[PDB]
RNA sequence: AAAAACUCCAGUUGACACAAAAUAGACUACGAAAGUGGCUUUAACAUAUCUGAACACACAAUAGCUAAGACCCAAACUGGGAUUAGAUACCCCACUAUGCUUAGCCCUAAACCUCAACAGUUCAACAAAACUGCUCGCCAGAACACUACGAGCCACAGCUUAAAACUCA
């Protein structure tokens, strides 16, 4: 019976949370990277809450790139959202990384609730063209 | 369902030019690659996270960090217990798929041939 | 960029399940075929070099698939041998 | 044969009088392709 | 030949709309054309956000044409829907049906090559 | 250089054109059509002009008409594209073969 | 195969390059 | 005096045509303690493995009625010149008698 | 003699496959079937493996999505919202 | 891993290119080859016996030169930072020539699928089975030699053609 597609703003959305519809939803956003992720909370109209990322929380660059500096900085920006008073939110994720995978883990043990997961990953379709491959 | 391969590969008959060029001449052979590990294990990272936390609120102290270490001890040992579950278990055989001695046993019992 | 937010590659997590709606976007992006490509296009990769992998590939696609087939094929034979001399 | 269809189509064809009624009645009506087909490969609407 | 053009106009009112669509259809007497008919898509909310001459737009009119005309029509009245501005699109192509379709006598069974290496023990 | 207006080559035969209207005598006319149909009725209007025996391709005049319009034609491609190599070299070997067939023609 | 034959060719042309720039 | 190609004709095969979805009778000669081949018709037996419903119905000179798909397993794979088989044939029971 | 075989046709042939739309035709502006045959979430055009349908429709369908995308009648990253409760034909496993 | 570099830095949102065109593509189509796989239009893809110019003509991947321009990205060179005893490189950061659009030039590649075109048939080893009738082209030990000389070319550190002397088994 469980819809896993998401709501749509023309009717009809029988699921809301805390008494609210999808759309107004505070959103939270990853950009993870080999070396470093950063995370971001934002409303649902593009007015930011709360920032932080590996190196605000005071890790290294062999530390930055890694999955505790991840999970430390999403209980973190949880904390921070907890504060404001943000009990749901709406994952969005952008690229690959260590911490991609613990940083929402993170923000589930800081407090907050998960609702949804984009994969807003940047794609060329043949656009540019990028480094050379490195020989080691 | 398979791909065909007419003219994929460089032939005397074949006018235009070739698609594929396999290192190795595709004959199937009677052998199977048997299979392979994964990644190295790693456990007890919510574990550790919650007891550097405690850790660091608490200033090492023992008692308060019970049920962090606890955890940690008792994942641990879950971890020890299911390396060596899924040693037994793919020692005596893995559930679901076929295993590479009975593959090679079947496929010497009923081997392909090139030739004639 | 023009097109709108929340739709696709998404999953919508039920009863607090990320671990599973991760797993399922994972298996739903690998069908689907792009972390490879991702990955790939991570640094540039030179058309000739492309081309050979993309060969191996095939080859390998082919091969594993008649693989599978005489497995499917004759797993039913391998029973207990019923004439033992 | 195939004249006939295509010579009896010219009064179909619109006109600059014609214009000001065929627009409007294009623009009042409405007109969808869309059709989706199952398994088997039975057009649905 | 036939050519189809698929139109796209901004979401505005029935008059200034059917005004549009008239100076279009003189355009196309102008060139030359000949209008077998004008098939409706209606108004509707545009998938992907645009860009028109000077704005943006999410919603559009879909309206479509088939006519008749020489080459440099075709070219005359692209050239006329890019400095339109009321026109958010406009798009002229081929007929499909006009193609015959090839007769399909289904998949026929592919089976599987042989004689790639020769006979050889190895 | 056939006219425009022209009507296409199928409807010939037919005396349907003196009823049919002027609007589909200019849809049936070849400036509607691409150039092929004026390819074909400058083929037709060579034959009617040379052969003694019409609708006969095997000819080996009827096949040098119609490469000497293609190759007119190649010749309006090319100078519309002064840089189609590949027409170019089209337009080589035809008129090579056209040579050749002209020679033994001769003979 | 063996690749001594491109090899030679590949430094004797290297050389000569070098002469050529030098002289 | 009679041909071969009329006993052919005339065969109980030519009548039968393919084996694809089509009833027949058959018994069994050999019998494992988990599965039972039963001799159908043709050259191969088709073997088949117990039903756990009425499992105790099957022994030496049971008559079970079933479809078949063919009367021989085979295939031709990439560097199979000949095409490989089972000795066997898939067939499918549904009743007995 | 009369009991010999003879050279004759096969009529055990069982009739050409056809795909669904082998025999129908497919244009750009039925937004409906041309995200019939598209990945919902990724947007990307399925595999002929995935499909299962003859390559020349294939093809046809393939050109006729990319035209509806390059077009406006159809997007590219996400399929539209009120085609996706249509009949499945293209067989999926990860659910 | 680290160093260096920027903080006019980093993240969301809204607008924007002469840059190259995922998936389909597990498709085998076109073109003589080189190549062509985002969309629309135009013109158009030879010869209904075969072969055939290295005394010709036409193209000829990438790279490069000539004069205008275009600036996301990448990158020779170069500079700097790492590492090394040393590193004129492999690791990292910045950038130019250049990759692009015009009007030309240069005319070379593992230009290989190293398997010539046409019409056909059923064993040295390895590679992609053995072959038949005719035709053009190519080859006669290694290296000296993608060299010297000569001849031609809008080429001037070049390209095409191509030896000789001496040494060896
Ligand atoms: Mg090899
Ligand atoms: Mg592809
Ligand atoms: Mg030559
Ligand atoms: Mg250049
Ligand atoms: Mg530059
Ligand atoms: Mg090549
Ligand atoms: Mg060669
Ligand atoms: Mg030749
Ligand atoms: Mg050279
Ligand atoms: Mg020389
Ligand atoms: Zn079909």
């Amino acid at each position: 019976k469980f819809s896993i597609y998401p709501p749509i703003p023309g009717e009809e959305s029988s699921l809301r949370w805390a008494g609210k519809k999808f759309e107004e939803i505070p959103i939270a956003h990853i950009k993870a990277s080999h070396n470093n992720t950063q995370i971001q909370v934002v409303s649902a109209s593009n007015e930011p809450l709360a920032f932080a990322s590996c190196g605000t929380e005071g890790f290294r660059n062999a530390k930055k790139g890694t999955g505790i500096a991840a999970q430390t900085a999403g209980i973190a920006a949880a904390a921070r959202a907890k504060q404001k008073g943000v009990i749901h939110i709406r994952v969005v994720v952008k690229g690959l990384g260590p911490g991609r995978l613990s940083a929402m883990h993170g923000l589930i043990m800081g407090g907050l609730e998960v609702i949804s997961i984009t994969d807003n990953t940047p794609i060329p379709h043949n656009g540019c063209r990028p480094r050379k491959a490195r020989k080691l | 369902a398979t791909p065909s391969l007419r003219g994929r590969l460089a032939r005397f008959g074949n006018p235009r030019k070739p698609v594929l060029k396999p290192n190795k001449p595709l004959i199937l052979a009677n052998r199977v690659g048997e299979r392979r590990r994964e990644k190295g294990e790693a456990t007890c990272i919510t574990e550790m996270s919650v007891m550097m936390a405690c850790w660091k609120q608490n200033e090492f102290r023992d008692d308060a960090c019970r049920k962090e270490i606890q955890g940690f001890l008792d994942c641990a040992a879950r971890a020890q217990e299911a390396r060596k579950m899924r040693s037994i278990q793919e020692t005596l055989g893995e559930s679901g798929s076929l295993l590479p001695n009975k593959l090679n046993k079947l496929l010497q019992r009923f081997p392909n041939k090139p030739y004639l | 960029a023009k097109h709108l937010k929340f739709i696709a590659r998404t999953v919508m997590v039920q009863e607090g399940n990320v671990e599973s709606a991760y797993r399922t976007l994972n298996r739903i992006l690998t069908m689907d075929g792009l972390i490879e490509d991702i990955k790939h296009r991570r640094y540039y990769e030179k058309p000739c070099r492309r081309r050979q992998r993309e060969s191996y590939e095939r080859c390998r696609r082919i091969y594993n698939m008649e693989m599978a087939r005489k497995i499917n094929f004759l797993m039913r034979k391998n029973r207990a041998d019923p004439w033992q001399g | 044969r195939e004249v006939l269809q295509l010579q009896e189509e010219v009064k179909n064809f619109i006109t600059r009088e014609n214009l000001e009624a065929r627009v409007e009645a294009a623009l009042d009506s409405r007109k969808n392709y869309n059709w989706a087909i199952t398994r088997e490969g039975l057009v649905v609407r | 030949p036939r050519y189809e053009l698929a139109l796209i106009l901004k979401a505005m009112q029935r008059p200034e709309t059917a005004a549009t669509l008239k100076r279009t259809i003189e355009a196309l007497m102008d060139r030359g054309a000949i209008v077998r008919d004008l098939e409706n898509l209606g108004e509707r909310a545009l998938p992907y956000r645009i860009s028109a001459h000077s704005q943006q737009h999410n919603r559009g009119g879909y309206f479509l044409v088939d006519f008749y005309a020489p080459t440099a029509a075709v070219e005359s009245m692209v050239e006329h829907l890019s400095r339109d501005i009321d026109v958010i699109r406009g798009n002229i192509v081929k007929h499909p049906l006009t193609q015959e379709l090839k007769e399909c006598e289904g998949i026929v069974p592919v089976p599987l090559a042989e004689k790639l290496y020769s006979t050889k023990k190895r | 250089d056939p006219p425009p207006s022209t009507l296409l080559k199928d409807y010939q035969n037919v005396p349907g054109i003196e009823k049919v209207d002027d609007v589909v005598k200019r849809l049936l006319s070849l400036e509607m059509a691409n150039k092929k149909e004026m390819l074909k009725i400058k083929q037709e209007q060579f034959m009617k002009k040379i052969v003694a025996n019409p609708e006969d391709t095997r000819s080996l005049e009827a096949r040098i008409i119609a490469l000497s319009v293609k190759i007119r034609s190649y010749e309006e491609h090319l100078e519309k594209h002064r840089k189609d190599k590949a027409h170019k070299r089209y337009l080589l070997m035809s008129i090579d073969q056209r040579k050749k067939m002209l020679k033994n023609l001769r003979n | 195969k063996n690749v001594l034959k491109i090899r030679r060719r590949k430094m004797n042309h290297h050389k000569y390059r070098k002469l050529v720039k030098k002289t | 005096v009679e041909s071969f190609a009329s006993m052919l004709r005339h065969s109980p095969l030519t009548q039968m045509g393919p084996a694809k979805d089509k009833l027949v009778i058959g018994r069994i000669f050999h019998i494992v303690e988990n599965d039972l081949y039963i001799d159908f018709g043709g050259k191969f037996h088709c073997v088949c493995r117990r039903p756990e419903v009425d499992g105790e119905k099957y022994q030496k000179g049971t008559r079970v009625r079933l479809r078949l798909l063919d009367l021989e397993l085979t295939s031709r794979f990439l560097g199979a010149t000949t095409d490989t088989t089972v000795l066997e044939a898939n067939a499918v029971l549904l009743g007995i008698q | 003699n009369e009991d010999l075989p003879i050279s004759m046709e096969n009529p055990y042939k069982e009739p050409l496959k056809k795909c669904i739309l082998c025999g129908k035709h497919v244009d750009y502006k039925n937004v409906q079937l041309l995200s019939q045959f598209v990945s919902p979430f990724t947007g990307c055009i399925y595999g002929r493996h995935i499909t299962g349908l003859c390559g020349k429709k294939q093809k046809e369908i393939t050109k006729a999505i990319k035209r509806a995308q390059i077009m406006g009648f159809m997007p590219v990253t996400y399929k539209d919202p009120a085609y996706l409760k249509d009949p499945k034909v293209c067989n999926i496993r990860y659910r």
